[PDB]
């Protein structure tokens, strides 16, 4: 069985650079490698076949290169729809296998996120649950706190929170914070607050509303 | 067109059986193989097997424990893999592609979504999220909606039935006590809103369930 | 339309059958076996044209049973084909020499 | 021999293209591939393409950016390579060289020298560099001559016109404010100075120009 290994696994390049993935076989396989790129949640898609060859609706952005045992998968110029898993997948000796993948991540300039805080919705305190959603959206680098507050006073207890994969439209990241409680442990009390401490801004950007 | 077409979603029992389908259109020639491809959540992709249709010969990965058996309807155009006797480990996404016979997968299915757990299945609650009453916009105003209590994974969700691509993030998943919440997010020109009409789609596969959930300004 | 011409021509349509049928049987043979090069469609019509003159580069060759038989029908169709070019060849150039010696 | 004639320096803007050139002369057969090979200054050669001018098929270096475009005019046995939209990466001297199909090159040209730039084309200003009054000389003397604000490179500076080759060093560029300047130096028997006539010539190829400055005792 034929072996492709991918280093790096990680491949962070600033916008508009040009970006390299190697793919090396465990032994020669001519020209008989192709290239898959999946994004976040999406199915794989042919980019290069046979080493070099290009597939029609693929940016010329993207080249390949290579013979024998190394492989080269090429971005020149590379843009935040690149932001996605490449996998190499050899059809040289039975069975065909694959690579284990090399993450593509872009460096683009610092951002401080927007943040959104949502009352519980009158269809769901009807069901008697109440969940406070805060969004901070569209920062960069990843690494955010975000401190919940009741009346003044931090919050831990039903807090769970996301952080979305790096974004393909802008290089971005997200999260979302959830505080759950039932109906009745929201309606004693009154002012609920979500606060963001990022390296964009030494002062939090709190965002609160009050019950009444 | 689509080419390859899966379900979204099974559910099953661990030491439970299922049969996983691809209904394939476009060129289906006599020389084409159907190919199966395992990705377990945040790992990557795994070849499993393959079928011929036109002689329905088929061939494993035999570097793995033998879990699937391929057989095609070549009536039907439809390539079928029954996995069988399935524990946790066996929880994963499943493509199927299409090979001409020259060694590349040209085309995917979305692939099929198999959670193997002694859970049922929960169609997701959706709330609308419109901004608290005492909240200054911009040019710009981030609109959301909350997906929660569903089971198994996953979940679609779209803005305006898919005619609003820009300004949309969808978050994981989180699992609290047998059921999983999301919250995706739309952000538009303050302008645009109320007066242009905001709703967030929400189709559950495992449950056959699709809700339309309108956001509008709080009461 | 003699025999020999007939027959020449009727070797070169199967000999390209055989070339097709080969490419694809080959495949469908050698798929499931570790480390068998002989798996897509295009170099198996190479192998079997390479097979079939005798030439056999050896850049691809089926190691399963059912390959190696489909390799032996290969084998034979093209030297007997090949055969019976040269045998219709040899059947003309004797009719001339007859009619040449006046005969 | 001259078998391979190219241009000495072409300057280029950001974005711009260029069509280098190649006139070959001696056997030209119908079996010959013109090579193209690129070197950005200290570092080493790279392949970059090939066109055989009979049947003018070309093959291009697939390992880096693709710039080239190989073009051959088999009546003027003249081989050309457009280089388009160029950045800095692409300032580097290129050769043609000759392989008779057998794998190796038997002969090269001189070689393009490729400026990218926005700055302008300058010819240099030439200034004699005899010694100075107070000066004690010996069996040898140095004289020399200071090539000054000429961009881009290359300059050549022969001493009479090549006939004067011992004694000679050219010294590199350096450069100031989008401007080039080196020094040549000299050294022949004091005898033979100034009896003997000592000119150093200056041909600057971007700019058309070739000038000649004797070399005098000060006044």
């Amino acid at each position: 069985d034929i072996l492709l290994t991918q280093s790096p696994a990680i491949l962070s390049v600033s916008p508009g650079e040009r970006v390299s993935f190697s793919c090396r076989a465990s032994q020669s396989i001519g020209t008989d490698i192709h290239w898959y790129q999946q994004r976040t949640n999406g199915s794989p898609r042919l980019l290069i076949k046979y080493a070099s060859e290009s597939i029609s609706g693929i940016p010329s952005r993207f080249s390949g290169s290579g013979s024998g045992t190394d492989f080269t998968l090429s971005i020149n110029s590379v843009e935040s729809e690149d932001i996605a898993n490449y996998y190499c997948q050899q059809s040289n000796r039975w069975p065909f296998t694959f690579g284990s993948g090399t993450k593509l991540e872009i460096k683009r300039a610092d951002a401080a996120p927007t943040v959104s805080i949502f009352p519980p919705s009158s269809e769901q305190l009807t069901s008697g649950g109440a969940s406070v959603v805060c969004f901070l959206n569209n920062f960069y680098p990843k690494d955010i706190n975000v401190k919940w507050k009741i009346d003044g006073s931090e919050r831990q207890n039903g807090v769970l929170n996301s952080w979305t994969d790096q974004d393909s439209k802008d290089s971005t990241y997200s999260m979302s914070s959830t505080l759950t409680l039932t109906k009745d442990e929201y309606e004693r009390h009154n002012s609920y607050t979500c606060e963001a401490t990022h390296k964009t801004s030494t002062s939090p950007i709190v965002k609160s509303f009050n019950r009444n | 067109q689509v080419q390859l077409q899966q379900p979204g979603a099974e559910l099953v029992k661990p030491g439970a059986s299922v049969k996983l389908s691809c209904k394939a259109s476009g060129y289906t020639f006599t020389s084409d193989w159907i190919h199966w491809v395992k990705q377990r959540p945040g790992h990557g992709l795994e070849w499993i097997g393959e079928i011929i249709p036109s002689y329905g010969r088929a061939n494993y990965n035999e570097k793995i424990q033998k879990k699937a058996t391929l057989t095609a309807d070549k009536s039907s155009s439809t390539a079928f893999m029954q996995l069988s006797s399935l524990t946790s480990e066996d929880s994963a996404v499943y493509y199927c592609a299409r090979e001409r016979g020259d060694g590349y997968f040209a085309v995917w299915g979305a692939g099929t979504t198999v959670t193997v757990s002694s859970a049922k299945t929960t169609p997701p609650s959706v709330y609308p999220l419109a901004p608290g009453s005492a909240a200054q916009t911009n040019s710009m105003v981030t609109l959301g909606c909350l997906v929660k209590g569903y089971f198994p994974e996953p979940v679609t969700v779209t803005w305006n039935s898919g005619s609003l691509s820009s300004g949309v993030h969808t978050f994981p998943a989180v699992l609290q006590s047998d059921l999983y919440t999301l919250s995706s997010s739309v952000t538009v020109p303050s302008s645009s809103w109320p007066s242009e009409t905001v709703t967030c789609n929400v189709a559950h596969p495992a449950s056959s369930t699709k809700v339309d959930k309108k956001i509008v300004p709080r009461d | 339309s003699a025999l020999h011409w007939r027959a020449a021509g009727a070797a070169t349509v199967l000999l390209v059958i055989v070339l097709l049928a080969g490419s694809y049987l080959a495949v469908l043979a050698e798929r499931g076996a570790p480390g068998a090069q002989l798996i897509t469609y295009p170099r198996a019509l190479w192998w079997s044209v390479v097979t079939a003159t005798t030439v056999g580069y050896g850049d691809l060759y089926p190691v399963t049973l059912w390959g190696r038989c489909v390799a032996v029908v290969v084998m034979v169709a093209g030297i007997t084909s090949f055969g019976l070019v040269t045998a219709a060849l040899a059947t003309w150039f004797v009719g001339r020499e007859q009619e040449r010696r006046g005969h």
